[PDB]
């Protein structure tokens, strides 16, 4: 649950 | 990476993170070899004993990264996969012989100060540099210890080991498509790849032309940084013909 | 490609990283 969310676009 | 150090910014601009889309997590390392091709270990994508069998749409490639977990806005680039190619004779049943895969990107990645491809060796660079005692460099976001996790990309330099010492360190059958690297117990120094570093590159800087070459792919190890054990790496030059055939045929 | 293996922030600027000399010294 560690990762910063990436932009939805990807 | 065990007993490595934080990378410098831009130190490994060919480093790629293979990222699982949901659950969002690190799957493996990988490397950039052109603006549309990424190299990794086959076991990062296909390993039936662990019920691993990823498809293109399961994954993303993150290029230009430094921080493991942050979204590195305006620095990293995230790419989708067009097709995965695994070596047709990859031996997942036994010893991970020919542990190599290629991923073609849907669109080209833009090179930058942080994104730049590594060279693949020709026969003469391979013959010159793959010698016991010569050191290469392994990079990755995997575990810091055999069992925390790193804040940023880790680096460790490790010497190639004599094939008899590699063979005598394990009960697994070693093939000519593998080499091992790491310090011996009496050398003092230590360091290894670990879980999560799979698929990342083993690179050497040629003293002839001062370019970096990827000689190995992080493949397997029994534990991490254990005394008397060594990391095993796919021998990239031995599998060059297959790499070339894939890129020649599929662009 | 033609420019492979030359890093923008090191070889292209003639800067060395802190441990590449360890590699060079092992190439005996
Ligand atoms: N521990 C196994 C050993 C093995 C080797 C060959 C066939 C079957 C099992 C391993 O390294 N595995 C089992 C399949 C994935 C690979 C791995 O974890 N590689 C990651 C790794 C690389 C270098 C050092 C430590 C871990
Ligand atoms: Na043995
Ligand atoms: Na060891």
């Amino acid at each position: 649950g560690d990762f910063e969310e990436i932009p939805e676009e990807y | 990476i065990v007993e490595g150090s934080d990378a410098e910014i831009g130190m490994s601009p060919w480093q790629v993170m293979l990222f699982r889309k949901s659950p969002q997590e690190l799957l493996c390392g990988a490397s950039l070899i052109s603006d549309r091709w990424v190299l990794t270990a086959a076991h990062c994508l296909l390993y039936p004993p662990w019920d691993k069998n990823f498809t293109e749409n399961d994954l993303l490639v993150r290029i230009g990264k430094h921080s493991r977990t942050r979204y590195e806005r305006n620095i990293e680039k995230i790419s989708m996969l067009e097709k995965i190619y695994i070596h047709p004779r990859y031996n997942w049943r036994e010893n991970l012989d020919r542990d190599i895969a290629l991923m073609k990107l849907k669109k080209p990645v833009a090179f930058s100060d942080y994104i730049h491809p590594v060279c693949l060796p020709d026969r003469e660079t391979a013959a010159s540099l793959l010698q016991a005692g010569y050191k290469g460099r392994v990079t990755g976001w995997g575990n810091l210890k055999e069992t925390g996790q790193p804040s940023v990309l880790q680096v460790v330099n490790l010497p190639i080991v004599e094939r008899p010492v590699c063979k005598d360190s394990t009960r697994i059958r070693i093939t000519d498509n593998m080499f091992c690297a790491g310090y011996k117990p009496d050398e003092g120094k230590r360091g290894d790849a670990c879980e999560g570093d799979s698929g990342g590159p083993f690179v050497m800087k040629s003293p002839f032309n001062n370019r970096w070459y990827q000689m190995g792919i992080v493949s397997w190890g029994e534990g991490c940084d254990r005394d008397g054990k060594y990391g095993f790496y796919t021998h990239v030059f031995r599998l060059k013909k297959w790499i070339q055939k894939v890129i020649d045929q599929f662009g | 490609e033609a420019d492979c293996g030359l890093r923008p922030l090191f070889e292209k600027k003639s800067l060395e990283d802190k441990t590449e000399r360890e590699l060079l010294e092992s190439y005996i």
